[PDB]
RNA sequence: ACCCCCGUGCCCAUAGCACUGUGGAACCACCCCACCCCAUGCCGAACUGGGUCGUGAAACACAGCAGCGCCAAUGAUACUCGGACCGCAGGGUCCCGGAAAAGUCGGUCAGCGCGGGGGU
RNA sequence: UAUAGGGUGUGACGCCUGCCCGGUGCCGGAAGGUCAAGUGGAGCGGUGCAAGCUGCGAAAUGAAGCCCCGGUGAACGGCGACCGCUAAGGUAGCGAAAUUCCUUGUCGGGUAAGUUCCGACCUGCACGAAAGGCGUAACGAUCUGGGCGCUGUCUCAACGAGGGACUCGGUGAAAUUGAAUUGGCUGUAAAGAUGCGGCCUACCCGUAGCAGGACGAAAAGACCCCGUGGAGCUUUACUAUAGUCUGGCAUUGGGAUUCGGGUUGAAACUUGGAUUUCUAACCUGAAAAAUCACUUUCGGGGACCGUGCUUGGCGGGUAGUUUGACUGGGGCGGUCGCCUCCCAAAAUGUAACGGAGGCGCCCAAAGGUCACCUCAAGACGGUUGGAAAUCGUCUGUAGAGCGCAAAGGUAGAAGGUGGCUUGACUGCGAGACUGACACGUCGAGCAGGGAGGAAACUCGGGCUUAGUGAACCGGUGGUACCGUGUGGAAGGGCCAUCGAUCAACGGAUAAAAGUUACCCCGGGGAUAACAGGCUGAUCUCCCCCGAGAGUCCAUAUCGGCGGGG
RNA sequence: CAAGUGAUCUACCGAAGCUAUGGAUUCAACUCGCGAGUUGUCUGGUAGGGGAGCGUUCAGUCCGCGGAGAAGCCAUA
RNA sequence: GGACCGAACCGGUGCCUGCUGAAACAGUCUCGGAUGAGUUGUGUUUAGGAGUGAAAAGCUAACCGAACCUGGAGAUAGCUAGUUCUCCCCGAAAUGUAUUGAGGUACAGCCUCGGAUGUUGACCAUGUCCUGUAGAGCACUCACAAGGCUAAACCUUAUGAAACUCCGAAGGGGCACGCGUUUAGUCCGGGAGUGAGGCUGCGAGAGCUAACUUCCGUAGCCGAGAG
RNA sequence: UUGAAGCAUGAGCCGGCGACUUAGACCUGACGUGCGAGCUUAAGUUGAAAAACGGAGGCGGAGCGAAAGCGAGUCCGAAUAG
RNA sequence: GAACUGAAACAUCUCAGUACCUGAAGGAGAAGAAAGAGAAUUCGAUUCCGUUAGUAGCGGCGAGCGAACCCGGAUCAGCCCA
């Protein structure tokens, strides 16, 4: 795909899939707590079947 | 009306006689239900968690007597 | 309805500019005759594809001479290349 | 975290220069006595400047 | 060691209250005065500070006491896991173990430490 | 060639045609408000040593249009959502009318008897003046009621005739058809049985007949719902557009006047604007040469018009489309996310268009810490102050409080009061709660720095549980990674933030309403209307008790309040 | 005159359940060849997964057949 | 003379017959117009968002809210049908969550195949913790029966409760152990289907303590199960 | 289809026609084979009663990051916690 | 110079410069002799095949669309006028 190119789901080593962190992104974050500055790398492979063959040329 | 809202999971999630880790958590429950003993924290939330590995234990009698604690093992 | 690809965040970038062949450290100390590969060794040496640069990274190590003529080298690894003795020479 | 019109609002940060920001919400309901604040930024900690706008 | 007092725990009303009796230069307490330490959004009543006499009144401490509280059996029952059923239905039954709440019989005005001061 | 032509509505004729322009349209509207391209171009920035080359870029000026003012109803319209205030609220004439709900309105006429018809009345659910009002001789295969006449329409059918029907010779189709060796009752079964059960009846096969059944045949139901199916139509749904109006620029030229001004108080090279005018462009008409072409001789118009480019408006005339789901059928109504209690069957979890209630905030202190403080209520006694006040003493496991909704929770306090404060922090995050995911919740401890305390220590918002929006696209402050020969810069990235009743709250495009009885297709007995089926609230009927009426006596009859079938 | 019914006892009846005898699958074990063989076991079945196979045409190769008769067709225990 | 009666002709009012017709719109009888806006012959012109129309969305070559033919084109079809040779082994789902979602999809759950692992599964027993229903009971909140007292409070006696609780089982849940029987379990990876359920007993809501009702919980069966 | 002998769909009968395919230097698994610190060619050239030739390229071989980049390390960050 | 279709609705977008129409022409045609590609101070008219490569990029950054340079081949000619 071109969907996840510059997007997250970034395969590794192991072949498993990276994720981003989402909420909240650019917008409504307002509140608190640390949790802005804490929306990073993350993944789960459950769903990641479907997102090798989404891109896969690279990680 | 149709308006009752959400599951909220309140629980006693490591009860008696088990062993607990390091950070686990005890207890859900709402406002005091159960009290912090020896070796346990409390949050926000209340929820009493894990401040030592070892085995947790129930202490009570009566009203707000109820107490959770932990002792290591070795 | 609203897929995960569409709802996970990113801009980031592209790029991929220069990515340099890997010499593993091992291949040429110890095992072979640790025979001074020298500037081009290619065939019985591994960089096949090339019309990249090359790049010398530290994986094994022994003590003997080489010489190795690369584009560029990890500063770790030309440690262990000198302290061997001989040598890592890049171009002007 | 809406907004509009009304009461309160949202108001960033000082000059921690550094370029720097915060962005706790406020309020109008009390005073519109401006602000000042403790925070730390890029350089050193605790460089204390004025809440903007 | 014993009597007892002051502190401080464990237990976390069968250890609590009221009626009440003992206690006083050893301990506690009130009492005494305080411009300043300190402090009452008023008052040194409370903290706080300087110290006797007085007092054993209040508060405290121990002994008494079972009127009130609190604990509370055995018996039976309610209900019920499992088994097997009657009624068109509301509902009900039999076997099998489990087995309350209340109530009665009663049981009580505690127990167990550490340290120090004072009599024998 | 306005006694003409187009459009619109009304519809011989006669008596006539009212009130209301606020909104919409249309005609006329020097002030003023907004407004496009375009003239103008102060200034901000990039690069180069510079000459300079370049990226944006506002005051002023700029047309039609809307806003604003006036008028106009044989213009769209309006003249009872209890009078309700909105520009006004019905002039004649008509009214139970093709309009009337209640309704078979009430009288009257006609009939032996009239929901109709006629006449009145009027209380017009929802008459009314060119969607014309009310009349009208004549006309009508028009519609409504009545009478005479005659009659097979009828009481009530009979006889007769011809043509089929039947029989013999000749030729000889059709739809339909799982296969059949194809009965009655009463059950049972997917809820109407020849085919299951029990019982009954029944010798084999035909011809003429009858239409109850075979849920008989025919046409993948046209009603109904469904499909992010279709097509016709509509409009102040969205969006473009033929068309059309308007500014600028060409075609497209000259001269006078005037104002604006530059280059060498006038001269004057002049550059444009405005009115005016001329005539070679250009349009156009008559002349022996009909459409043309011409020396044309001419006559009129004439920098306009027309036409090419571009600016903005108008634009159902046209075109592509949109118009959510839930739902004891669909619609109308209500409802979509979040928190609390009940349902919830002593773990968690658990539904209904089930039973109640709240949220889309607030708090610069209601936060951090450090100290102290203890409430509701009653009784007695007390001062413009008494139900309630303020004071006093006594009682006072909480009967109080905790910003809001309830539950939990709270007296060693989270509740009441002050001191000082900015941790409502940057960098992380052991290990767990919870979720299909994506989210969400708790958190010891490490560092950089702080805050309150003398200190142990506590602090990365609040007694907790609601106070929320993925991504995209973008605004602002940093940061300096990318940066298309190189060096910069435009542009992009990471850090922080701002934008969402995207509330149909996992959010369809940046941007969207109706109608179809002219309807089409694909399906559905997953889903209404008819019928059956289960049920029996309601409907029908019976019973039980007996107060009361029946002068007397409940029970000849009648049966309060209730009860059972 | 119970074939109604309350209680008690006991004979028989009665399924593809269990049992008898025979036989085949499934997995498992024990070694024999470097598939078979007893033991124990298993085997209702729709969507769906897995496994082993039957038949038709064409093609290569091998072996063959056919006028004393091919394929096709028809009958059969 | 858009006068009258009435043939030709033009037209179709009413009834019937016809309905596998004589006929894909007719026949008998009846009726309308019958010098006008009349009837009709020949040649010709106008057509598919187009024409025509004394106006029905009528007609435009026997079916016109957009003719026919050919083509794009095997349009698309979350919908309906249909999908053929054998035996063997296993064997479901009609739940959850979200969806311009509701008869459709995605993920998880449940099936199978293979590899890895290896009793971790299962039942039952002991031990230990967690719970607020059944029942009960007024000590709180709401309700409520008869008095006493000087209308609330208060006393004797007496009750109800999904959104009351002084109390409170039977069962259920987690962990440990195997004190003893059994035989699965988990991870990795290939392929799926199911996402319309139904009935009964028990526990409730809605309903009328009606339904071969409706919606959850829980066991068993049909589903896919013959005897 | 929850449920079909169904009075629910389809079919008069018999013959023949009749529905899970093909494509690609594509992706991902299983089985099999050949080479295996490597494996393999495409277009084309040559020769065809048959095939060789052809290294352009492709896949392993190093990861981490947004990227510059660094490298058995990398990334966030002042470090260490991850 | 289409639309159905796809984007699970629909406007940008996709279908697709496909279908169709028209014009011209040949056995082929088109294209062609660098104000080029490009980043080696390299190549060297055009067309074609393989590859680069689902790579750079384009995009309601959605559906989806998608190069070229290097290199390997087929064939290889440049000639004339203002
Ligand atoms: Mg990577
Ligand atoms: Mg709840
Ligand atoms: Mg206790
Ligand atoms: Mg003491
Ligand atoms: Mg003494
Ligand atoms: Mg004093
Ligand atoms: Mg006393
Ligand atoms: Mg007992
Ligand atoms: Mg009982
Ligand atoms: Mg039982
Ligand atoms: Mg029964
Ligand atoms: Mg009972
Ligand atoms: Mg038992
Ligand atoms: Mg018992
Ligand atoms: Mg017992
Ligand atoms: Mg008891
Ligand atoms: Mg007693
Ligand atoms: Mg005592
Ligand atoms: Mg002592
Ligand atoms: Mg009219
Ligand atoms: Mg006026
Ligand atoms: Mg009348
Ligand atoms: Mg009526
Ligand atoms: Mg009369
Ligand atoms: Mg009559
Ligand atoms: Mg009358
Ligand atoms: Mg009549
Ligand atoms: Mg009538
Ligand atoms: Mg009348
Ligand atoms: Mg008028
Ligand atoms: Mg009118
Ligand atoms: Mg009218
Ligand atoms: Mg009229
Ligand atoms: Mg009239
Ligand atoms: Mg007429
Ligand atoms: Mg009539
Ligand atoms: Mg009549
Ligand atoms: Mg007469
Ligand atoms: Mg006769
Ligand atoms: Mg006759
Ligand atoms: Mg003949
Ligand atoms: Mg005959
Ligand atoms: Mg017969
Ligand atoms: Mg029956
Ligand atoms: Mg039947
Ligand atoms: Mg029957
Ligand atoms: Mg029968
Ligand atoms: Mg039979
Ligand atoms: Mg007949
Ligand atoms: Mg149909
Ligand atoms: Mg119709
Ligand atoms: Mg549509
Ligand atoms: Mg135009
Ligand atoms: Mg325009
Ligand atoms: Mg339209
Ligand atoms: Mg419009
Ligand atoms: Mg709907
Ligand atoms: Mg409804
Ligand atoms: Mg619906
Ligand atoms: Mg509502
Ligand atoms: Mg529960
Ligand atoms: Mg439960
Ligand atoms: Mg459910
Ligand atoms: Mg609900
Ligand atoms: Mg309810
Ligand atoms: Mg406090
Ligand atoms: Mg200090
Ligand atoms: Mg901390
Ligand atoms: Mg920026
Ligand atoms: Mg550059
Ligand atoms: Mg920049
Ligand atoms: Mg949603
Ligand atoms: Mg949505
Ligand atoms: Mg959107
Ligand atoms: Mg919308
Ligand atoms: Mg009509
Ligand atoms: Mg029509
Ligand atoms: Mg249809
Ligand atoms: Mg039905
Ligand atoms: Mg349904
Ligand atoms: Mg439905
Ligand atoms: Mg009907
Ligand atoms: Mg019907
Ligand atoms: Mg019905
Ligand atoms: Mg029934
Ligand atoms: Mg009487
Ligand atoms: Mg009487
Ligand atoms: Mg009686
Ligand atoms: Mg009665
Ligand atoms: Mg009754
Ligand atoms: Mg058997
Ligand atoms: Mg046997
Ligand atoms: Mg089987
Ligand atoms: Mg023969
Ligand atoms: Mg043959
Ligand atoms: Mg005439
Ligand atoms: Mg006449
Ligand atoms: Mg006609
Ligand atoms: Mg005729
Ligand atoms: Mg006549
Ligand atoms: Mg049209
Ligand atoms: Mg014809
Ligand atoms: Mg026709
Ligand atoms: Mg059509
Ligand atoms: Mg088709
Ligand atoms: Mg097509
Ligand atoms: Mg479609
Ligand atoms: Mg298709
Ligand atoms: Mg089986
Ligand atoms: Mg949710
Ligand atoms: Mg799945
Ligand atoms: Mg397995
Ligand atoms: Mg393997
Ligand atoms: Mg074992
Ligand atoms: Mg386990
Ligand atoms: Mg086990
Ligand atoms: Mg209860
Ligand atoms: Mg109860
Ligand atoms: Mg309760
Ligand atoms: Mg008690
Ligand atoms: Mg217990
Ligand atoms: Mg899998
Ligand atoms: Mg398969
Ligand atoms: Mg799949
Ligand atoms: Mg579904
Ligand atoms: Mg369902
Ligand atoms: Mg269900
Ligand atoms: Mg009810
Ligand atoms: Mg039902
Ligand atoms: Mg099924
Ligand atoms: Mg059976
Ligand atoms: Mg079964
Ligand atoms: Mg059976
Ligand atoms: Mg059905
Ligand atoms: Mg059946
Ligand atoms: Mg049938
Ligand atoms: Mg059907
Ligand atoms: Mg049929
Ligand atoms: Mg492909
Ligand atoms: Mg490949
Ligand atoms: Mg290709
Ligand atoms: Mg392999
Ligand atoms: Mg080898
Ligand atoms: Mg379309
Ligand atoms: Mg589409
Ligand atoms: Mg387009
Ligand atoms: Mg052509
Ligand atoms: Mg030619
Ligand atoms: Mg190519
Ligand atoms: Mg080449
Ligand atoms: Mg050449």
């Amino acid at each position: 795909t071109h969907k996840m190119a510059k997007r997250r789901i970034k395969i590794t080593g192991t072949g498993k899939v990276m994720a981003f962190k989402s909420g909240k992104r650019h917008q409504n974050t307002g509140k608190s707590g640390d949790e802005i500055r804490g929306k990073g790398k993350g993944f789960v492979l459950a769903k990641a079947e479907w997102a090798r063959m989404k891109l896969m040329l690279p990680r | 009306n149709g308006r009752d809202s959400n599951p909220k999971y309140l629980g006693v999630k490591k009860f008696g006689g088990e062993v607990v880790k390091a950070g686990n958590i005890l207890v859900r429950q709402r406002g005091t239900k159960f009290k912090a003993g020896q070796g346990v924290g409390m949050g926000r939330d209340h929820t009493l968690f894990a401040l030592s590995d070892g085995k947790v234990v129930f202490i009570n009698k009566g009203k707000g007597a109820r107490f959770i604690s932990i002792e290591a093992a070795q | 309805r609203s897929r995960l690809i569409a709802r996970l965040p990113k801009r980031g970038f592209n790029n991929v500019g220069t990515t340099y062949e890997v010499v593993k450290l091992s291949q040429l100390q110890d095992l072979e005759d640790t025979t001074f590969d020298r500037d081009t060794l290619e065939a019985y040496r591994l960089v096949r594809r090339k019309n990249r640069p090359v790049k010398l990274l530290a994986s094994g190590e022994i003590s003997r001479a080489v010489t190795v003529h690369v584009d560029a080298a990890s500063a770790a690894a030309i440690k262990a290349v000198e302290a061997a003795g001989g040598r890592v020479v890049l171009p002007e | 975290a809406k907004d509009g019109p009304r009461i309160i609002v949202k108001m960033e940060s000082s000059a921690g220069t550094g370029f720097y920001y915060t962005t706790t919400k406020n309020r109008r309901n009390t005073q519109a006595k401006l602000e000042l604040k403790k925070y730390d930024p890029v350089a050193k900690k605790h460089v204390v400047f004025r809440e903007k706008k």
